Parts: C-alpha cells; structure tokens; sequence
C-alpha cells in the first residue's frame, strides 16, 4: 500500500537524520535517482511530527515562482 | 424452474433477437429481431405462425396490453407502431423521438404508451390519437428501458448514465435517482406484489405506518451485478453477483421465490434471493442472451439470442 | 492461498533477481524511459495480489503464470524493439525455471499469457481464441454505440486493449500510449473505455485554442469528474497540446491529482457549493472549505484516467519527459509502435477473406523472397498474394528511407495507408471482376445469336444477297470476337497482379515523383514475377484504370494531357481517405472546380471566418467543398475525415467541434495548397490521401513545343488541334456505335427476321466503315504534315 | 395441399426462369434462370430481396447445404460458383468440368459437392479448396441431374442414355444401373425415411434380414412415365402414368403420403402412390413448368415457369 514501508537500515537512518533536520526547521533536498524512496522516507519521518502538514508541488522545467 | 433440456429450438430470424415475450391469453409467443420482423411463433407446438413486418430498421421492444388484443413495438427508425393483434396490422404509427427508441410499454389502464429513446428522454403517447401528452426528462445519457409499475402510477427507467430513474406519472417529478451501478444500465423490472412480503423477508426491511412495504425494483447493468432497490427509500437492498458478463435481462418468477437473468455469459441464472439456496445455470445459448421471459401461468421460458435462434425451455 | 506459503522465498528471490537483470540491460543510456526502480516491484507485488485477492485455490503454476504475466506488464511493454522483447521473454521464463525446478513449464509457461475479467467475474487466465471471438461480438455492439468505423482484431489488438482494460480498472490510473499515427490507439482507447463505462472526453482543439480554452476544458472535466460523480477517459495528444501551459497544467493534474488555483473567485466558490451538494447526496456531511476540497480530490484522483497518446519522435521523448516528468513518473508506457509484419498479414488475410484468391495451378516457385515470419513454406495463392502486399507496404518505408537520406520531405507511412490500400485492392477487384465477367456474358450471348443467324441463312440457301453480305461483315469481327473470348481465360487468370499493382499504386505512390513512382512499380513486379503471381504486363496503369471516356472528360475539363496528370485525376477519382493537393502550379484547381462544377462545388478557405458555416451548409446540403490553405488547418475537421459518422436508422450523423449536424451522403470534400515545400501537422498527416501535381519533363516539353506551335506557325498549331480533337469525337462515336451493336444484339429475342434488326446491322456497319475511311486518311495525309513542323522545333 | 389460387406470381425475370428452390431456415426463396442470374425473393410476402449477377451464362441448377450459409449454383459456363449466402459475394469458382454443367448438389455432409455436365462424367469437389479429386465416368451421353441420399454415402445420376446409376462414394463403384424408361430421364429424387415404411405397403415390397424396406429412389422421364426404384434390388417397384409431356420434376410431400410432379404439359400434378385415390391436375402455367419445391415446413409449394413467372401456391 502506498502508506507501507519494511523498516530497513537505510529506512530507519534516513528517517532520523530527516526527523532531525525537520524539527530544526531547516530547509532540505533528497538527491537520488528516481524510485529509491525519497518520498516514502519524507512522509515517514513527517508523520512523526503531529503538527506538521505538508502541500505537493510538482516541478517541471518551465515552471516560475 | 427451467431446466437443461430445452422443449423447442425456434430458429427463423435473419439477424440476432432483441425481446421475447408472451401473449397474456393466447397460447403464443412473439419474439422481435433486428432484422425488422416480428415474427410469431407457438411454443406449444414449437411451430411458427406468422410473422408481422412493417419497420424499417431494428425492433428493439414489444409490448402486449392487458387484453393482448394491441401489440405496441419500438424500432430503430425512431418510429412506435401498434398492432391490431386480431388482425395483424399495424393501426397506428407514431414518430418524434430524435433518435432510435430502444423501450416500449403499455400503462396497465390501457389508454398510453411510455417510450425511451436514445435522445436522453422518455415520451408518453395516447392510445386514441397517437399525440405526445408527457415528456420525462432529467436522464444525461441513452435511455435503455422503461417500465412502469402494476397500477401505472410510477415508471421506472435505466440509462447509460449509471443511473435508474423512479418518476411519477401524475406530475412528471423525479421521485428517486438510484445510483450505485459502476457501469451502464442495462435492464429493469418491477417487482409483483404477491413477492412483498416475501422481499421484507429476505433483506430484512422494516415497514412503515401506511403497512405498504414499499414498491422493489431490479436493475441489472453492466457490471455483472444485479442490484435490487426499494424505492420507498431509495436505498439498495441487496446485490446478486456472479453472472461472468454484461446482465441483459432480469425478472422475478411468478411465484416471488427465485430471480431469473439472462446476460452476455451465453448463461441463464435462476438465483435465490430468500435463502440463497439455488444458483442454477444454464448453458442457453452459443451467444449472447439478449432477453428472456418466463409464462405468467404456463410452465414455460423463452430466451433470445444473438446466434439468431429463440430456446423454449420448460419448468419442472 | 494457505498452500503457497513456502513459495513465499522462492518467488521473491525469483522478483528479485529478474528485477536485478532490467537494471543492467536496460539502461537508459539507451531511450530516456529505461528506468526500472523498486516502484516497479511494488506494482509487481500489487498486481500479483490483486490476481490472488477473489480466486480461493491456485497451484504453484498459477502462481508462476501470474508472475510471468505482471512482469511482461511491467517489463515488456515499455520496451521499443523486438529483440528486447525476445530477450525479455527468454530470460522470463529462465529465471522462472531456474527459481522452481519443479515445476510444469507448459502449465505455467504458455506462450500467450492473456489474462481478462471480461469473459469471467475473477481476473482469470483466458484463451487466444475465446477472446477474440468475445471482442468481435462486443466489438459489433460497440459499432452501433459508437464509431461504426469497422476494425481487424488481430493478435496485437487483444494483447493492447487488454493492456489498456488493466489500466482503466487502477484507481488513478494514467496511460502513456506510443506508437505511430493512426495505429489505432486512439479507437482502440474508446472501445476499451466504453467497455469500462468511462464517459470519453477529448478537448476540441482548434486555430484559436489558446491557454483560457484549455483551463476551462479542465474546468469542465474536473467539474463533471468530482461533483456529479462519473468516470471519464480523457484523452489527449501529443499534437493537442499547443502552449507549455498545457503541458504543466496536465503535470499537475497527472501527479497531485488536482490542479490548485484552477477555479478561483467565482468558480471556486461555485465548485464548493456543487461538492457540497454532492457529499449530501453520497451521505457525506462536510462544510469546511478544506475537507471538500480533499473530498473533491480525492473523488478526481479516482474517476478521472488521463490517456496521452504520442509518436514515436526520437529526441522528442527526453525533451518531453524533461518539459513533464509526470507522464514518466504517474503514467504507465505502452509502447504500441508500428504493427509488425504478422499484425499487417493478419489485416491482409482478414479484409482479403472475400477476394477469390484461390488458384489450384498455382506453382510454387523454387525460390520465394519470405517477408512474413510465420509463411507456410508450401503457401496457397492466397498466402502468396497476402505476402506480397506485406512486402509492398514494407518497400514504401525504404523508398522513404531513400528519398530522406538523398533528398527533401518524406511523409509518413501508417497503417491507415495499408487499409486504403487493401480496400483499394478489394474494391478494385470487384469492378474489373464484374465488369470482365459482364463483357463476356455479352460477348458469348451476342456470338450465340450470331451462330443462330448463320443457321437461319444456311437454311434458307439450301433477300439472300444481304444476308451473306452481313455474314461476311460481321464475321469480320467475329474473328476478334472469338479472340476476345478465348482470352477471356487469360484475363481472369491475371486479374489478380494487375489489381494489387494498381491498388498499390493508387493508394501509396500519391506523393512521389515521376522517378519514385516508376522505380516502387518496377520493384514490386519484380517481386510479383518473383513469386509467380500473374499480372498482364505491358499495359500502362493509367489505361488501366480510367477509361478513355472520363478522359476525354477530364481533357476537356483544363486537365494536361499527360501520364502524371491523368494518374493524379485517378486518384482523385477513387479515393477512401478526402485527397490533398499539392501543386505549384494552379491546374487542379481549376481542374476540381470544373469537373465538380455541376454539383454547386463551393470554394472555401481555412482563413475565411466564414469557413464553419460553409462548412455545415455542405454538411447539411451533400454539395462538393473545396478547402484551401490547408497549412493553417482547422481540427474540426479531424471527425468527417475518418468518417465519424453515426447511424440513426438510416440517416448518417457527425459533429463538428461541439455541435451534431446530420450528414447528407453527398458531401464531398476536396484540400489543397500551392506550396510543395511546408510542413503539414502531425495529426492531419494520415487522415488525408496525397496527390503531388509535380511538374515533368515530358509534361514540361509538350507545353514549350504547343506554344511554340501556337506562336511560330498558328496555322499548322489550327490544324493539330482540330485534327485532335476530330480524332477524340472518332473514338468516342467508336465505342457508342460497338457498344450500341452488343447493346441490341442482346436485346433481340427472335432472329433476323426482324425487320429493325437487318436495317440497325447495316447502318451500323456502314457507318463504322465509313468512320475508318476518316480515321485512316486523317492519320495518314494530314498527322504526318503536322509531325514534320512538330519535329523540327522540338 | 396446394390447391386452385396462387398465392404470389413474382415475375422480375429476363429469361425463362429454371430452379426454384427454399432457404432451409429463412423465410426465403431463392430462383435461377437463364439470364446468368440468381434472384432472392420473400415467399412470405412476395417481395423482391436480391439479384446476383455473377455467373457469365443461363443458370441450371442451384442447391442449399443443410445450414442454409452456402449456395452451390452452376451455369453454361463451365464454372461452379460457390455463393457466401452470408457476403452475398463469390468466396470460390471452381473451373473446369468440361461442357454444360447440368446440374450441381451440396451432400449432407457439408464439406463436398457434386457436379453433373455434358463431359459424361460426374466430378466431386471439395468446398475448402474446390480441386478435383474424384471423378466418375461410364455414362454413354449427357448427364441430367444428380443428388445424393440424405447421409451422403451414395449419390444418383439420371443421363440422356435413358439410364439412371446409383452410384456408391466412398469406392467409385456402380452399385445400380437400372435402364428401364422409354425416353430420357430429366429428374431424379431421393425418399425420406418418413415415407420408407409407407413404401412398404405401397408396392408390396418384401423386407429382407436387416429389416430395412431398402433405399428408394425415382426417375422422371420424357416418356410421361415416373418410375420408383428400389435401390437395394435395382427393380422397378411401380409406374406412374397421365403426364400429357415430358416431366420435369418429381418430389414426395413432407408427409410421406403424397407425390407431386411438374412437367411440360403446363400443369402440376399431385398424385397418390400407397393408394391410387388422389389424381390432382391444376393449370400451372402458360408455359412449361421447369421446376418445382415443397417448404419443409411452411405449407407453401414453388414452381419456376418458361414464361418468367414463379409461382407460389399455398397447401390446405
Ligand atoms: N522499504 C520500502 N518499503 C516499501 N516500499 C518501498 C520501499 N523502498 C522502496 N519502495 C517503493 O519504491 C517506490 C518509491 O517511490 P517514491 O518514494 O515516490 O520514490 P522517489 O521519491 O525516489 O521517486 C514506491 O513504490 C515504494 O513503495
Ligand atoms: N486495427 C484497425 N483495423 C481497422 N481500422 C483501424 C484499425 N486501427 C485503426 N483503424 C482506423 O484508423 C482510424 C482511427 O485512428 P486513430 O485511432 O484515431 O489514430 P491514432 O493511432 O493516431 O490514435 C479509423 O479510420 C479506424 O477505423
């Protein structure tokens, strides 16, 4: 299901170091190639936070501010 | 109940069959097909009697009054015409639907005709004159079939817009839009009023102060599924599943104890809605099954196809 | 399934290790869609689990088939060349082995792996040939809803809209089709949606078109799509979308689901108030502006399937995954490409089903150029004749491949020029067939008379004087007449080459040059004689098919007197697909405008404003419509193209845009420009027949020797004109009077002692003798004066 | 029985119209002549359907299978057109077969068909590929018509040599050659099992260990005599006189109780065979009677006619 994730090692790392930089308020990118589980980690270390809702943005490479 | 061994195999249609029907009274049976005749057959004798042309494209319905003696059909040339059964002939015409009409009925009082058209609308006709005096409207799509209730206060109509629309004669108001259906409408039928109670039995409905049940009604779509409804309250009472195609037909055994349906699966289904108990097959056809009809009082079933034959079968 | 349990660890390392192969096989060093990443296992496990989820008991085979057949779902289909395939499918089914080696191959392994939830209520494995029998019924059905538009169901067809049938049953499930113009994907869409009961919505895209239309179409859809609930198959093409706007707003529809900022002031309060009304009617009790807008999205992402269908462009699919990566991301890649040559075979055989191909003397040559895969190395006529047209449409992509590599433009080939060209076959073979059949039952009744003419005279010898006098001048062409009936023999044994040479040639070389078009008709005779196929050589295509009485009506007609422009007026004549002009010059025209003069032919333009009105005029009054600049051309036009037409109980419906107009069945519609050199858009490229008015040599030196003559010597210029067409009235009076002869002899049903008869023959005769003694003179004393002055200035 | 008024005289020939014969499933007539075409007509209503202009010369003979799907016809010309009665267009035509093809036959079987000429032989075809394969010869002079018995293991050919053969399928052998009539025999036609038994009291025949009365055949001849054969003796079981010409064409009632004969004295004749009471002439046509057919089922009787006229007459 999409709301579903094996805890793995990198899981579990990634996570923490995300819930870390999140709490701060820092502003943060995931590099990696497409299908790794970038967003899968970004909402699992999200849903911890209970006060902390998030809004998709979809960029494409003719999109303005 | 039908069983396996089919009494007749009626084969003179040109083109694939669209309705199959019974006189009320007289030991004969009509079937329509698509190549525009309605031929007359007995299936007592499994002999044919005559056939009746006179459209020019498709009849898509028949319909018997209360008496038998008129027999209105719907073709595919936008055109409703009426039969002096006594006489063979077609009395009375009647055009002004703006596509192909696929249904035909006769109100019970025998003084109207109801019409659904592909023109996302259903025409009310006077049997004395012929003249358009009600236009139902309020269906998005291609209306399939109307059919109104045993004392024509109601009718009920499916269409391609998923959804099955109760009305009211007297004053045209829409009194129910039931939607469940994941596909198109294929087919309706109103429930007799002997099966009632034997209804408040099975889906466990509860009465209200008036003691009337509330009239139940049939759609069987696309989708395989056979929904029943109560339109008292609009809400679906319960669903029959596993038919392996698009339901065609579908009607209550006169003695409101079992449902027959026929659909594309080349299959009709006699289920049980009561207890559950019977799911019988039949392998009717080498096609698709189009309609069917079972004998108000006759032991009897007749099933269309699209392999251009009519199967009798009979009930032991 | 508490009996698969321990092949829960097989079957994963099975996954795994064929996922591990497409990571280092397809890379996407090679096309920009090569990407494989978990998310494909993921749909690999989902689909699995959704084939086990209503089935009650399966064994290990069934399993292993499941297995096989998500993962030519997911691996075999974004693939774009069949070596891929073929790789993909072996190393399958050898992973398969190797992971379960006890295990039944053929059960598990069968080679089509098809699976419906048409035929039955359980997603289930299902047969080839069931199949195709069930699509065909439903398919006859789906003819009189919509599109009556007849299709082939070949193998490739029932494997994509079974591809097509999975996609539409997902929640939110987006299809990325690619394959070349007019292969069927967009019809093939509308049947497999109208089978799902999805409300197919495509936008109308036209001149004006710009970003406001394209909001408001997205408007309409997502208002239909969440409130008032119903399933919709939006479809869009790659040539739909004009702005980049386009192209971002269907990203974020595709991905988030819902596009945010799209109903604003107005419209946003107004979709409120309509999401409201329809969370009552579901039950739903919400006010807040947030908890219907989610409930909004919620319903969109679920009753809404977007399918974009796009050609097969090289450096177009990076550019487009870069400009929208939503539809590499959130939408699943069928690759239809273009139909192989088993796909073009089967349509072969199935539309030549009726052709009366059968020739039991057929000698199989001792060598035959084998195009098809699969062809029975002891072929029938049949699977000789079905080979050769494979081979014609294949020789048309390497004449095209020649024409770019030393050369300028190229059109596309597509498969809607192969059916032109098999109904072009079929159609042709009728007429030549019936009208050679009809020519000899003539020939033998008038023969048969003439035998019981020379009984009665031979009767009456053992009133005479013109009885022998009639015999000896009728036998005088009783001798070609027998001629002609013993030859009768030979013309149907070679009525099949010629028809397919002329079919192939009137429905593919429209656009060539003189060079091209002579160069692909030598080729595909060599190849016909290759094969032992008969066909009348000697005999020039443009005799062939025109005879010389709609020639001499075209000549008259300001049409030149020349092979190409005669071959051009053909094509124009026996057309499926509305022609296209292309001429420099401006003689078609006026030659269209002639010919068509009689039928109140109307001249319009795309520029005109005017031009929809005129339009629907024809559409509703059957009068001929000539359509000018057609590189500015209007899309309205794309459904009376491919003759979207939708039969009422007799009468032929179409809509233009967005209003339904009847169809009157004498409409005829002509397009054309006068620039050889421009580009036409993609999507009018197939829909419409070519026929290229080029300029040649001998038509060029023709036109310098008659004006030479007309200017330098005017009388003798007087004389060949005048002689000319004294000539063209000769030959028209010939065919009247041999025809009006056949003609009566048919009609009498006595004998000679008819008193019309004998006055008819001898007036006949007389007059044909005395035309000769014209003809001859004429060619002899007077052409052979006008040839010298001729010669002299050529 | 047919009696005194004609029904229909649908008359749209050119020529003089040869064979006319029934749709075994539709309610169609079907009618060959000699202007090399093939017209369709409604018996039902008397109605014009369609025309097939596809053979070069006068056509002799036409012939249904048991499906009704594929016509057989064949022509002067040498040709044995296979007719798609689905496409209504030609899927195969078979060449050779030297001389007039006088008369061609579908068997039971579906799958071959037989084809009698000119050429003093009788060649079988095959409806898949149409190549000859078996070809039988010992007639002196023209062949007539043929038509085999209703399971296809034997076929009959009457001849201009004033002999009739039965010949055997399978092994190419003359099982019967019975040469008995004063003239040429133009038609021949097999019995039903319906009426094997009335056979039997007919003319005495004697039953032998199997049981079986034994295969019967007839033969009609210029003679104005109509003999009926038993194929299993080759002896002449009886002789029917009082045709006024030569007989065109003989056939048994539904039934099995009745004979009916069309000849060249301009009248139909229905005779009875196990009794002798029934002796029925009714005026035909002005002309020669070249054909005649009995509906299976429908009580309707078919006569194609010289003077261009089909003729239909209803049985009481
Ligand atoms: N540990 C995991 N558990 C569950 N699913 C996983 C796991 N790792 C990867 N996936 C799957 O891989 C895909 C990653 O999707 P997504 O997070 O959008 O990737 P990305 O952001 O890298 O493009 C999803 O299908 C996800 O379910
Ligand atoms: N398999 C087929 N058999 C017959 N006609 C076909 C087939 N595929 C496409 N066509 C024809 O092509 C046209 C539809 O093309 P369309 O599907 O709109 O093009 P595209 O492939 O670009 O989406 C119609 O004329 C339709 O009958």
């Amino acid at each position: 299901a999409p709301d579903v994730v094996v805890p793995t090692l990198d899981t579990v790392r990634h996570e923490a170091l995300l819930y870390t930089w999140l709490a701060e308020h820092k502003p943060l990118v995931l590099c990696g190639p497409p299908g790794s589980g970038k967003t899968m980690t970004l909402f699992s270390a999200l849903r911890a936070l209970p006060d902390m809702e998030v809004v998709g943005l979809n960029f494409s490479s003719a999109t303005t501010p | 109940i039908p069983r396996p061994p089919e009494k007749y195999a009626l084969s003179g249609h040109r083109s694939p069959v669209t309705r199959v029907i019974f006189h009320p009274v007289f030991s004969v049976m009509v079937s329509a097909s698509e190549d525009a005749t309605i031929k007359v057959w007995d299936y007592e004798t499994g002999d044919f009697e005559r056939t009746l042309k006179g459209h020019t494209d498709s009849v898509q319905d028949i319909s018997f009054d209360h008496s038998g003696k008129l027999l209105a059909s719907c073709s595919a040339d936008m055109t409703i015409k009426l039969w002096d059964f006594q006489g063979f002939e077609c009395i009375r015409t009647m055009h002004g639907h703006d596509h192909n009409v696929s249904s035909v009925a006769i109100m019970p009082n025998g003084d109207h005709i109801v019409s659904a058209s592909r023109d996302k609308t259903i025409k009310m006709w006077e049997v004395q004159t012929g003249y358009c005096v009600k236009t139902f409207t309020g269906h998005r799509e291609w209306v399939r079939m109307v059919r109104p209730n045993q004392d024509g206060t109601l009718i009920a109509s499916c269409s391609n817009d998923q959804t099955v629309r109760v009305w009211v004669v007297a004053t045209k108001e829409c009194k129910a839009e039931l939607r469940e259906h994941e596909h198109v409408v294929e087919c309706i039928s109103w429930a007799p009023e002997s099966s009632y109670s034997s209804i408040s039995e099975a889906t466990g409905s509860e009465t209200k102060k008036s003691g009337k049940p509330g009239p139940f009604l049939l759609s069987g779509s696309r989708d395989k599924t056979i929904k029943m409804w109560d339109v008292s309250t609009g809400m679906c009472l319960m669903t029959l599943v596993g038919h392996d195609n698009w339901v065609r037909g579908v009607l209550f055994h006169s003695g409101g104890k079992f449902i027959l349906s026929c659909a594309d699966d080349k299959t009709l289904r006699v289920w049980d809605y009561k207890n559950k108990r019977c799911m019988k097959t039949l392998n009717a056809h080498e096609h698709f099954v189009t309609s069917l009809d079972f004998h108000k009082t006759a032991p009897y079933v007749v099933t269309g196809s699209v392999d251009q034959t009519v199967k009798v079968w009979e009930c032991r | 399934i508490p009996s698969l349990r321990t092949y829960a660890e097989p079957l994963t390392a099975a996954m795994v290790e064929f996922y591990t192969m497409s990571q280092e096989r397809f890379t996407q060093d090679t096309q920009p869609h090569y990407i494989y990443s978990p998310r494909e296992m993921t749909r690999w496990v989902r689909g699995i689990f959704e084939a086990l989820r209503p089935l009650e008991t399966l064994p290990v085979e069934g399993l292993i088939r499941i297995w096989a057949h998500e993962a030519l779902r997911l691996f075999q289909d974004r693939l774009v060349e069949d070596e891929e395939r073929r790789w993909t499918d072996e190393n399958i089914d050898t992973v398969a082995l190797k992971h379960f080696p006890n295990i039944d191959r053929e059960k598990a392994m069968s080679r089509p792996i098809l699976y419906s939830n048409w035929l039955s209520k359980d997603y289930i494995p299902v047969d080839q040939e069931e199949l195709r029998d069930y699509v065909k019924a439903r398919l006859k059905v789906f003819y009189e809803e919509e599109l009556d538009v007849p299709l082939v169901l070949f193998n490739e067809v029932l494997d994509h809209v079974l591809r097509i049938d999975r996609i539409f049953r997902q929640p939110q499930g987006h299809l990325l089709l690619i394959g070349v113009s007019g292969a069927g994907k967009t019809t093939l869409s509308r049947f497999v949606a109208w089978m799902n009961g999805l409300s197919v919505y495509q936008i109308k895209v036209h001149r004006k078109y710009t970003g406001e239309d394209f909001d408001e179409d997205l408007r309409t859809v997502l208002r239909r799509s969440g409130c008032k609930n119903e399933k919709i198959a939006f479809i869009m093409d790659e040539s739909n979308v004009l702005d980049s706007g386009f192209l971002e707003r269907m990203n974020t529809l595709l991905a988030n689901g819902e596009v945010p900022g799209l109903f604003e002031g107005d419209e946003y309060a107004t979709l409120m108030t309509q999401c409201k009304e329809g969370a009552q009617k579901e039950g739903l009790m919400l006010d807040s502006h947030e908890e219907l807008y989610k409930w909004f999205t919620s319903q969109v992402i679920r009753n809404l399937h977007v399918v974009f269908t796009m050609n097969p462009s090289s450096e177009g699919l990076k550019d487009r995954a870069a400009t929208s990566p939503a539809l590499f991301n959130r939408c699943v890649l069928n690759w239809f490409g273009d139909w192989s040559t088993e796909a073009l075979y089967q349509v072969g055989k199935e539309f030549t089903s009726k052709m009366d191909l059968e020739k039991p003397n057929y000698i199989v040559p001792d060598y035959m150029p084998v195009v098809y895969d699969k062809l029975p190395q002891p072929p029938s006529h049949r699977e000789a004749i079905v080979n050769s047209c494979v081979f014609v449409h294949q020789t048309l992509h390497q004449a095209n491949a020649r024409l770019a590599k030393r050369g300028g433009r190229t059109m596309a080939i597509t498969p809607r020029h192969y059916l032109d060209f098999i109904n072009h076959y079929a159609n042709l073979f009728h007429e030549k067939r019936s009208e050679l059949e009809e020519q000899q039952m003539h020939l033998n009744v008038g023969l048969r008379k003439i035998k019981e003419t020379v009984d009665q005279v031979e009767e009456l010898r053992r009133k005479v004087n013109r009885s022998t006098a009639l015999l000896k001048s009728l036998s005088a062409e009783r001798e070609r007449w027998e001629k002609t009936s013993e030859t009768f023999k030979n013309q149907m044994s070679t009525i099949a080459g010629d028809c397919l040479l002329s079919a192939a040639f009137i429905a593919y070389a429209g656009y060539f040059d003189q060079q091209m078009r002579q160069n692909l008709f030598t080729t595909w005779s060599h190849h016909l004689q290759q094969a032992n196929i008969q066909f009348r050589t000697d005999i020039a295509r443009t005799e062939y098919l025109s005879n010389a009485d709609e020639r001499l009506r075209w000549q008259a007609s300001s049409l030149p007197a020349d092979d190409l422009c005669t071959e051009n007026a053909i094509m124009l004549k026996r057309f499926n697909r509305y022609p296209l002009i292309i001429d420099p010059s401006g003689q078609a025209t006026e030659f269209i405008m002639n010919e068509y003069k009689d039928r109140k032919i109307t001249r319009t333009s795309f520029l005109d404003d005017a031009f929809r009105k005129n339009l629907e005029s024809a559409l509703r009054f059957g009068n001929p419509l000539l359509v000018q600049d057609v590189e500015s051309y209007d899309p309205v036009l794309n459904p009376v193209l491919n003759r979207e037409v939708r039969r009422t109980g007799g009468r032929v419906l179409i809509t233009l845009g967005d209003q339904d107009i009847d169809l009157s069945p004498s409409f005829v519609i002509f397009l054309s420009t006068r620039d050889p050199t421009v580009e036409f858009p993609p999507d009018l490229c197939s829909r419409v027949t070519f026929v290229n008015f080029t300029v040649t040599r001998s038509s060029l030196q023709s036109q310098c020797l008659n004006e030479v003559l007309k200017a330098e010597r005017p009388d003798v210029d007087e004389k060949r004109s005048d002689l000319l067409k004294l000539q063209g009235e000769f030959q028209l009076r010939l065919r009247q009077l041999e025809k009006s002869l056949l003609q009566a002899l048919n009609e009498v049903k006595g004998r000679i002692l008819d008193d019309d008869t004998i006055i008819t023959t001898l007036e006949n005769l007389k007059r044909e003798a005395a035309e000769v003694t014209r003809k001859v003179e004429e060619t002899d004393i007077v052409m052979q004066e006008v040839e010298t002055v001729s010669q002299q200035y050529l």
